[PDB]
């Protein structure tokens, strides 16, 4: 187990930590392509779950 | 003097920003969402157009034998009428455009002899009644007889459906109060705490652009004329 394997220093993936912030953030913007909230919301709760 | 389409770039790239509404690339409004847009620009003209008297428009009504009540519609104009429905038409559009049906208010009546026709006047009997704001009266037709009616009008309907109305006329001056009625409108809608704010904001921002137009009186709205009554009244 190396540190690579948590995370790879990028948005892209191929780690836990990516993936997870990932999974959260396509959530987030699945419910922002409806009109039911904006931008500013999803930031905000993005770096909350960071 | 611009189509819709600019009008759906100028929001893409103005206020509604940050929304999913807009696409990808930031170019037009998308698909789903445009009568919304609709919707509220034409609340919102409405609006601009009643408070501020930019057009004045004419219309010719011709009188029939036995009606008397002459509503102001589209049904019976000659360019729209439909022959099966309605045998002869009273409005008169020979010349151009199609007379859509803007009448907010009715200013001067004239007869075509080139005599005003007093409005809701009811101790004067040769006067004309509105028992509805855009319904017109007559109570003594007469044969060869044409009035014309001069009114306020407010802007045609816009409706992107290869027949309607794709063009905007507004003073270039007030723009930004239609952009900030439309993003009041989408915010409102979203029905967040957030959104409440910036709706308010947003309806905040076209009230005061509103009163600092009427300030400066950048759509020439005040009118002043030479006296005529120091003659009537007898004065030397």
């Amino acid at each position: 187990i190396t540190t690579e394997q948590l995370t790879t220093r990028e948005v892209g993936g191929s780690g836990v930590f990516d993936a997870l912030m990932q999974s959260a953030s396509n959530h987030l913007l699945a419910e922002f392509k409806n009109n039911r909230i904006t931008g500013g919301d999803y930031v905000k709760a993005y770096i909350a779950t960071m | 003097m611009y189509y819709i389409e600019e009008l759906f770039c100028r929001l893409a790239n103005g206020v509604l920003n940050n929304t999913g509404i807009v696409t990808d690339d930031r170019g037009d409004i998308e698909d789903d969402s445009k009568p919304f847009i609709i919707v509220a620009a034409n609340e919102a003209l409405t609006r601009l157009h009643g408070r501020f008297n930019m057009r004045n428009n004419n219309v010719v009504v011709e009188m029939q034998e036995g009606r008397t009540n002459y509503p102001l519609l589209a049904k019976y104009a000659v360019q729209s009428y439909d022959p099966n429905e309605v045998k002869c038409p009273f409005i008169m559009d020979l010349a151009g455009e199609k007379f859509a049906e803007d009448v907010i208010r009715i200013l001067e009546v004239y007869d075509d002899k080139g005599r005003r026709r007093p409005l809701n006047d009811r101790n004067n009997p040769c006067s004309l009644f509105t028992p509805r704001p855009n319904v017109l009266q007559n109570n003594a037709p007469k044969a060869w007889e044409v009035l014309n009616v001069m009114y306020q009008a407010k802007h045609p309907k816009l409706s992107t459906a290869e027949d309607g109305y794709n063009e905007i006329d507004i003073p270039d001056t007030l723009d930004p109060a239609l952009d900030a009625y439309i993003a009041y409108r989408y915010y409102t809608s979203l029905n967040t705490p957030e959104s409440s704010a910036k709706a308010a904001e947003y309806l905040s921002f076209y009230d005061s652009i509103c009163r600092e137009v009427v300030e400066y009186d950048l759509t020439s709205d005040t009118e002043v004329d030479t006296n005529t009554l120091f003659r009537k009244r007898g004065w030397r």
